[PDB]
RNA sequence: AGAUGGUAACAUAUAUAUAAAUGAACUCCUUUACAUAGGCUUUACACUCGGGGUGCGUUUUCUUUGCACUUUACCUUUAUAACAAACCUUGGAAUCAAUUUACUUGGAGAAGAGGUUCGUUGAACUCAAUUCAAAAAUUUGUUUUGUAGCAAUAGUAAUUCGUAAUUAUCCGAAGUGGUAAGGACUAUCCUUGAAAAAAGGAGGGAACGGCUUUGUGCUUUGCUACUCUUAAUACUUGUAUGAGCGUACCAACAACCGCAUCAGGUCUCCAAGGUUAACAGCCUCUGGUUAAAUAGAAAAAAGUAGGUAAGGGAAGUCGGCAAAAUAGAUCCGUAACUUCGGGAAAAGGAUUGGCUCUGAGGACAUUAAUGUUAACUCAGAACUGAAACGGACAAGGGGA
RNA sequence: GAGAACUUUGAAGACUGAAGUGGAGAAGGGUUUCUUGUCAACUGUGAUUGAACAAGAGUUAGCCGCUCCUAAGGGAUAGCU
RNA sequence: UCUGAUGGAGGAUCGAGUUGAUACUGACGUGCAAAUCGUUCAUUUCAAUCACGUUUAGGGGCGAAAGACUAAUCGAAAAG
């Protein structure tokens, strides 16, 4: 059975903090824990090791990255731009 | 406590002797006696 | 496989009889928690100074001695008597010093 | 305290001469068995024998300055 | 005053001392013995024992 | 002038003792060196069980009985074994597979097959020896030892004998999972969890035999035991092995701090049996006390710490303050409201003992049937009692 | 022993109940340890007891610690105030 | 998108100990005590607790703030 309706990984929490603090840290929460794609091996295992610091446990390739995905927007597009250039 | 330094075991020992009674044939020619639970020798 | 009894000493004060310790060694030897048994697996039979007791079955020495001490106790013998291993297979009475 | 085994090599350990005191002991086994121990400066060597004879030979091939320790 | 006879002989036989039994006739001779070597002479003799430990069953 | 093996992972010096496998400057790593949670596993310790051996205890009756003891240290890179990992070779995987309690892993090479290593562990395994017999240039079979050495000479429990000595014992199975440690993991963090001394490894290739003779440490000429390496021994050089300091005792119950021999305070480790979820509480063994700035007799008031009370049930009081009731577990049932997570142990019910049975749940190893065998837990049914049973202890009052 | 509810021994009955008045240590204490004596005071009752009084004794390390390393930190050197 | 397991998250729940100190405005109040005792109570994986070391010193410190605490001394320590 599927235990949680709305909550999914901030049941954790509980009744405690607002609802609407729950729902921005489901985002959040959702980006840490996801396992990404390695542009290295391939494999989807990067997962966050500290802050901006991704490991993948494949290929043990510690990528710098966002704090909570391990790409964000704004970094993209400058990498984007540099690589026009 | 039972990890002195040298220093302050011959003080101990110092104030142990002192502590003796005045040998009795002196007297036929003491106030500052401590007893250890008492008065602390303050080290 | 034979365990035996030295009755002696106390056999040469007449103070034991053996004949009645040979029937409540008898009366006594439990198998499979049976007491009448005895059958083809158990013998006892007697000299005029020792008890000697024959087993095929899984049988402690220590059961015996117990044997014994109860025997001392029925017929008031306990502060005189005491049962002291001498050889592995022999249990012997003593003296209480 | 190191055990030994090839005969040979005991012997030599024997012959060499910083090896002051031999110990020879008797243990009823569950027969006689021996152990030769040598004293050494470094090890006390041993050697578990389970024949009397072979033990008694070995002893009395034993040099004759050893400082023989029968200890039972 | 048998303190130090009975304090000597939780030591020698490896006892506490509410597990020895100095005997209370010979009070005189155990009084004597203000050594451990005289302590084990009396406890071979039978002036002192070691106390039977007090029964545990695990029957029930 | 500086060994070899192994396809490789890597291994190899077993000399009394694995001592020796050239290495300078200069570098580069590693060890030192690390959080918390969660379970899983492995070992030891503890506990327990059954059997053998010893002694003591019970014995009106009953009891193959109840209790005690049945021990084993560092050290020997301890040797090996087994196991979680990590890696190597081979092999070539979709009908995906292996696999954990959990998910982890795999064409960047999985499974399978055979290896290597570290780590646990510290005698496991035929481990080592020996017994003799058969096959190669040493491996297989059988037997007897060894508590592997330390190690029985020591401990323990016995038994005597003497006025310290002898003897006999010390060993065959297993369970529980309390404590500790290690392991492999997994998870959390806007928290990512010391440093250095010291040690090691690697990279690199500086420097290079000895003796005798000639010329100004260097060059030339001639001969072959040499360079290491531990250990011992000898001899000169200041006397060529281990400096100094702490170590009694208390650690609160009278040794500490509270003016004191003060119901106070004061850090750490060990940690048994029963009941139990429990290191709770209640009772017990080891160990410890039987003491506390008093004892005795009487047993009123009053006090204080408790009990109990017909009928009523907050009428008491500022106010249910105090007390009582409630409680453990299993099964049922669980509302408003809600941030949908909770509320919730909501509320509110039932059951619970003892005995005698029944069923369900493993491991191994013979060859689907037949064996040896282990916990402890669940579920159900009879009978049973002065209808009682979380019988003491312990343990929410609830609702609007 | 002059003298004993509280000194000692024995026999009972009990308690502490491995989160212990049990074993070990740290801080602190400083000889309170130990034996032999012993009772003026003290040990708020007694006391022949004692952590009291007196006489003596007692603490043994290459391996247990300190000693060495660095930590938060401290005191300094150069200067500079 | 439901159902059953698994899994073991949380300044989650209860709770010994620990750390405290709610109530009895209980005992005590010429005390055991210049703050103790009893029963009850709150706290127990984290803003946790404890030790030792260390830093910060008086019109200064330190303070999840009570003018709290800063050696029984605090709306300005103690000593002289
Ligand atoms: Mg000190
Ligand atoms: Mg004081
Ligand atoms: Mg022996
Ligand atoms: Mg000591
Ligand atoms: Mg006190
Ligand atoms: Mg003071
Ligand atoms: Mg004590
Ligand atoms: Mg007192
Ligand atoms: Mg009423
Ligand atoms: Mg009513
Ligand atoms: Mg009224
Ligand atoms: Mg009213
Ligand atoms: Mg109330
Ligand atoms: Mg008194
Ligand atoms: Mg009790
Ligand atoms: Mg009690
Ligand atoms: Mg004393
Ligand atoms: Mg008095
Ligand atoms: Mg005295
Ligand atoms: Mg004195
Ligand atoms: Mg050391
Ligand atoms: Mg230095
Ligand atoms: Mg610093
Ligand atoms: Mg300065
Ligand atoms: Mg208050
Ligand atoms: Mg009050
Ligand atoms: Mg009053
Ligand atoms: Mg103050």
């Amino acid at each position: 059975s599927r235990r949680t309706k709305k909550v999914g990984l901030t049941g954790k929490y509980g009744t405690r903090y607002g609802s609407s603090l729950r729902k921005q840290i489901k985002k959040i929460e959702l980006m840490q824990h996801a396992k990404y794609l390695c542009t290295f091996c391939g494999k989807t295992a990067t997962k966050r090791t500290c802050v901006g610091i991704w490991k993948c446990k494949k290929c043990k390739r510690k990528v710098c990255g966002g704090a909570w995905s391990l790409t964000t927007p704004a970094a993209v597009a400058a990498k984007s731009t540099i690589i026009r250039l | 406590g039972s990890i002195k330094r040298f220093r302050l075991k011959q003080r101990l020992g110092k104030c142990r002797r002192q502590n003796r009674p005045v040998p009795h044939w002196y007297r036929l020619k003491n106030t500052k006696r401590r007893h250890w639970r008492r008065t602390k020798l303050g080290l | 496989i034979k365990y035996v009894l030295d009755c002696t000493k106390p056999v040469k004060d007449t103070i034991l009889d053996i004949s009645g310790l040979e029937q409540f060694f008898k009366d006594k030897i439990k198998v499979d928690k049976k007491t009448n048994n005895l059958k083809n697996k158990v013998v006892v039979t007697s000299d005029e100074y020792k008890i000697y007791i024959t087993v095929h079955i899984p049988f402690s020495k220590r059961y015996i001695k117990y044997l014994a001490k109860k025997y001392i106790k029925m017929h008031q013998i306990r502060d005189f008597l005491r049962v002291i291993a001498k050889g592995k297979l022999a249990y012997e009475f003593k003296y209480f010093q | 305290p190191k055990q030994i085994t090839d005969i040979r090599k005991f012997l030599k350990i024997s012959r060499k001469p910083d090896t002051t005191a031999v110990i020879i002991m008797k243990k009823k086994s569950k027969t006689v068995i021996t152990k030769l121990k040598l004293r050494t400066k470094k090890y006390l060597y041993t050697m578990v024998f389970a024949d009397r004879k072979k033990a008694e030979r070995i002893e009395n091939s034993l040099l004759p300055s050893l400082k023989r320790i029968y200890y039972p | 005053s048998l303190t130090l006879q009975k304090r000597l002989a939780a030591s020698v036989l490896k006892c506490g001392k509410n597990k020895i039994w100095m005997d209370p006739n010979e009070i005189s001779e155990i009084s004597l013995a203000n050594s451990r070597f005289s302590i084990r002479k009396l406890y071979k003799e039978g002036l002192i024992l070691k106390k039977p430990q007090k029964v545990h069953s695990r029957a029930r």
